[PDB]
């Protein structure tokens, strides 16, 4: 997960 | 290489029914369930429904519903409604050193509401349209389901080619489709007959409109 | 929050663009974003992506016809040696993390053509003039030989919408596009004006249609 940002909130 | 296949187009489930859409991977995804759903009606960008092979999008209604893990994925719609006609698409990735990621080739969802045959018109070419060397003849099938096939006829005559169809997606409130055909020739041509007919066939049902060039 | 793209038009084989994706409501920093593109009548096919620090991947199939990069606010998508293959709607979309895209933006369409835009004619659709006249009439409009797509079409500048149809565009053989826009009117109603505007020509036609 290295550069994939924020996860669904 | 990751291919993500889903159930072939169409699919079809009466209003109020369920329908289930699948999506196979050609490998483990990511977490066995990184898997999303999109729904996307004609015209519109795609929405997402569902991520994480099972989780609801913000505001989706709950008769969608997302189960499986690893590489067999269903997407359900319970109590269908018109409203959910529309192409229906799984994007998955799987982790190989990097994001190797991909879309389902899409299901269209067909509807099946109250059966409705369709009215017909035909509109002849306007005079300023014949004067450009191309005449276009249109016909329309209105308000009707299921689908219809059309066929034009001149003096008689079947014909097979300059015929183009478009369909209007399904109405989100009765399921009906629209339809125009048209018939496209040279004036020169569109000027050697007399009788224009287009035919709509629904089954056992067929509806007719005519025109006799000269009387128009 | 909404992404946006922008610079889809006719472009020759062989030829570049570069479409750009406006964001706003949150940061590219925070968040990897998606290239997808559609061809007419066709699925989704997924482009490539940039992670949050800027580094670009893509389809297999891309073989660095095709740059992604971004700035701030925005996203791009440079193409080059394009062909007939590359003609579709690109789209946009924010890829969270745990894998949902969202939202998608509007998309904007590449016509990789030979032709030059060209406005649309638009001729009348009236029933035949001898047909008995009923309490209702179905007028329309014919909207032919443009490129690129899109066309608009209303009906009294907006103000006549109920028992409007307007159908998908079609090629026709000629290589430009056509559509048809029809509305059911009271037999006795003052007579209706379709507005079609192509805004690749900046161009905007009235017809104004009577019972034949
Ligand atoms: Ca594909
Ligand atoms: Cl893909």
């Amino acid at each position: 997960k290295f550069g994939k940002g924020g996860t669904y909130p | 290489a990751l291919v993500l296949t889903q159930t072939p187009s169409p699919v079809s489930a009466a209003v109020g029914g369920a329908v289930s859409i699948s999506c196979q991977s050609s490998q483990n995804i990511y977490k066995d369930n990184e898997l999303s759903w999109y729904q996307q009606k004609p015209g519109q960008p795609p929405k997402l429904l569902i991520y994480k092979a099972s989780t609801l999008a913000s505001g989706v209604p709950s008769r969608f519903s997302g189960s499986g893990s690893g590489t067999q994925f269903t997407l359900t719609i319970s109590g269908v409604q018109c409203d959910d006609a529309a192409t229906y698409y799984c994007q998955g990735s799987r982790y190989n050193n990097g994001w190797d990621s991909g879309f389902g080739g899409g299901t269209e969802v067909v509807v099946k509401g109250d059966p409705v045959a369709p009215t017909v018109l035909i509109f002849p070419p306007s005079a300023d349209l014949v004067a450009t060397g191309t005449v276009t003849i249109v016909c329309v099938a209105n308000k009707y389901f299921p689908d219809v096939t059309v066929t034009w006829e001149v003096d008689g005559t079947t014909q097979t080619t300059g015929i183009e169809n478009s369909k209007t997606p399904q109405n989100s409130a009765d399921c009906t489709y629209n339809l125009s055909s048209t018939l496209t020739l040279t004036s020169t041509q569109y000027n050697s007959h007399k009788e224009y007919t287009c035919k709509v066939t629904q089954g056992t049902t067929s509806v007719v409109q005519s025109f006799n060039r000269g009387d128009c | 929050q909404t992404v946006k793209e922008s610079g889809g038009r006719l472009v020759t084989p062989g030829g570049t663009l570069t479409l750009t994706c406006t964001v706003s409501g949150f940061s590219l920093s925070r968040y990897a974003m998606s290239w997808v593109r559609q061809a007419p009548g066709e699925g989704l096919e997924y482009i490539g992506w940039i992670n949050t620090y800027g580094s670009a991947y893509y389809a297999s199939w891309v073989n660095g016809r095709f740059t992604i990069s971004k700035t701030s606010t925005t996203m791009d998508l440079k193409m080059t040696s394009l062909t007939a293959a590359d003609t579709a709607t690109y789209f946009c979309v924010r890829w969270f993390a745990d894998g949902g895209m969202d939202p998608w933006g509007p998309g904007t369409l590449v016509t990789v053509s030979s032709g030059q835009p060209k406005a649309p004619s638009v001729f009348p659709l009236a029933p035949c003039c001898g047909d008995t006249p009923s309490s209702t009439v179905t007028l329309g409009c014919l909207v032919k030989g443009y490129l690129p797509e899109p066309v608009t079409v209303t009906w009294n500048s907006g103000t006549l919408t109920n028992g409007v149809r307007t159908f998908p565009s079609v090629r026709q053989s000629s290589g430009l596009y056509s559509l048809s826009s029809v509305v059911s009117v009271t037999s006795s109603s003052q007579p209706v004006t379709c507005n079609v505007a192509h805004p690749a020509t900046n161009t905007k036609v009235d017809k104004t249609v009577a019972p034949s």
